[PDB]
């Protein structure tokens, strides 16, 4: 299986630097060319450079002249990308992208780095318990709500990946004090609320918090 | 980003009833011919192109004998086979341009009197 | 940098109808090699981009026959025979001739479904957060279409403003539907002062207003 795994999301203050990994598996690393693509609001996606893992040759976007360095490691089949002296312009999802000389054919998760001088805060999570008021014709709704966290992103999985049908994770809204809030919901049968258990997994990597909550009716 | 087993030059004679211009790819990952696109050229334009998506061989009038063997195109071999007719006529720098989906490499090889 | 323009920026299409996206460039993207590498990509909702068309009109491994690309030098156009619910997202043209490589603005594809009635739910605040000094009440509307939906909050038959937030998902790649969850936030003190907390919802798919409610401590 062709699969590209990069590092987790990061937080930096302006003037610092960030180095994003991209481990490759399912193919021979030096057989393909690898690109780096970023999506920054509210601009287009921007090809930042490339690296050929066999020879080590590189080619960059001179939009980033003097502050990007794309490196290579074939011992681990991992390509790297360093971006120095950060500002509020660079906060975006960075895509590691495998392909040929002039096209990318498979991409990674994406790495969202937030450049800010505010302090990182760990989420607090609370059950959204199903009730007489949250049942409609044999179908029941439940979920968790992740509140007061900064920055983005928060990742929410249910039953560590075993429950994905009917999952609705909303985009986060921003509150007056500067923190984010999103709600994760899933729909289940109301007949079987006492025998089965539904556990949300919420992971916010910048602050390295992994909390798991079982919600009960 | 394709690799080859290089061959700087190849020689032919009049005893050679047909001639072969080798071109081997060491890292082509295509499992079917739909994905492969070959393009041979010699001092300019495409003597021979094979569109794997349509399986259409195209040959100029002055290279009606040129051909490759598709039964080993997936094995990495896309070597042109013609005859002395259009070989003696045309001797020089031939180039093997192979394309598999998004990736593409190329190589060139050189094409004895009494 | 070679600017690339696409049109439209959004395309309402019912599945079974064609949809064409064009992307033009100020200056030609033809390379010395006499090839022109324009690649069409789509970022599915929630998923990183994927390739459909490379080199103007050559499709990728596994893409249906129904995605076809055309155009020369300046003008290009991405066409599809018919769109399906699986085609939701936004599409990018991408040039592969001159460094730096550039992308397009992005044409977003939307699926036109029949009318779908929301399913409305409400969630009392958790006991572990009323111990923290806050009380958030969550009203959620689930798989409705179209997205235009009004959510009003009532606390003791009084209507509220200034303490609500709303959140709508992307369109689904299978049933072409949206959902939205409204977060109403209170302090713990101001929460223990009222009794009935209602969630009024109005949408074209509803015969009449739907009101979901609960009483504190019930
Ligand atoms: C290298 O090229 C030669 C040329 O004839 C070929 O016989 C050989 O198989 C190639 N190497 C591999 C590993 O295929
Ligand atoms: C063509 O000539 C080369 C060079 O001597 C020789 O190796 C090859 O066997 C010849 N081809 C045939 C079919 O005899």
């Amino acid at each position: 299986q062709v699969q590209l795994v990069q590092s987790g999301a990061e937080v930096k203050k302006p003037g610092a630097s960030v180095k994003v990994s991209c481990k490759a598996s399912g193919y021979t690393f030096t057989d393909y060319n690898m690109h780096w693509v970023r999506q920054a609001p509210g601009q287009r996606l921007e090809w930042m450079g490339d690296i050929y893992p066999y020879n080590g040759g590189t080619g960059y976007n001179q939009k980033f002249k003097g502050r990007v360095t794309i490196t290579r490691d074939t011992s681990a089949s991992t390509a790297y990308m360093e971006l120095s002296s950060l500002r509020s312009e660079d906060t975006a999802v960075y895509y590691c992208a495998r392909g040929g000389w002039h096209a990318m054919d498979s991409w990674g998760q994406g790495t969202l780095v937030t450049v800010s001088s505010a302090s990182t805060k760990g989420p607090s999570v609370f059950p959204l318990a199903p009730s007489s008021k949250s049942t409609s014709g044999g179908t029941a709704a439940l979920g968790c709500l992740v509140k007061d966290y900064f920055p983005e992103p928060v990742t929410v999985s249910w039953n560590s990946g075993a429950l994905t049908s009917g999952v609705h994770t909303f985009p986060a809204v921003l509150q007056s004090s500067g923190l984010y809030s999103l709600s994760s919901v899933v729909t289940v049968p109301s007949s079987s609320l006492g025998t089965q258990t539904y556990i949300c997994n919420v992971n916010h990597k910048p602050s390295n918090t992994k909390v798991d909550k079982k919600v009960e009716p | 980003q394709l690799l080859f087993n290089k061959t700087k030059s190849v020689e032919f004679t009049f005893g050679n009833d047909t001639v072969v211009i080798p071109c081997f790819v060491t890292n082509m990952e295509a499992q079917n011919t739909t994905e492969v696109y070959v393009k041979w050229k010699f001092k300019g334009r495409d003597i021979y192109t094979f569109d794997g998506a349509l399986n259409k061989s195209t040959v100029p009038t002055d290279f009606s004998s040129a051909k490759i063997e598709v039964s080993q195109l997936l094995k990495g071999d896309a070597s042109l086979k013609m005859d002395k007719s259009d070989a003696v006529s045309h001797t020089g720098n031939y180039t093997c341009e192979v394309t598999e989906l998004t990736r593409e490499g190329e190589t060139i090889i050189e094409l004895r009197v009494v | 940098d070679i600017v690339m323009t696409q049109s439209p920026l959004s395309l309402p299409v019912t599945p079974g109808e064609p949809a064409s996206i064009s992307c033009r460039s100020r200056q030609s993207i033809v390379h010395t090699n006499r090839y022109t590498y324009l690649a069409w990509y789509l970022q599915k909702p929630g998923q990183s981009p994927q390739l459909l068309i490379y080199k103007v009109s050559n499709r990728f491994s596994g893409v249906p026959d129904r995605f076809s690309g055309s155009g020369s030098g300046t003008d290009f156009t991405l066409k599809i025979s018919r769109v399906e619910a699986e085609d939701v997202g936004v599409y990018y043209c991408f040039q592969g001739s001159h460094v730096p490589y550039t992308f397009g603005g992005g044409t977003k594809l939307e699926i036109k479904r029949t009318v779908a009635a929301p399913s409305v739910f409400i969630f009392p605040p958790s006991d572990e957060q009323l111990k923290s000094g806050t009380a958030s009440v969550v009203c959620l509307l689930n798989n409705f279409y179209p997205r235009e939906a009004k959510v009003q909050w009532k606390v003791d038959n009084a209507l509220q403003s200034g303490n609500s937030q709303e959140s709508v998902t992307e369109q689904d790649s299978k049933d072409s539907t949206y959902s939205l969850s409204s977060t109403l936030t209170l302090s713990k003190a101001d929460y223990e002062k009222h009794k009935v907390y209602a969630c009024e919802v109005t949408h074209q798919g509803l015969s009449s207003p739907v009101t979901k409610s609960f009483n504190r401590g019930e």
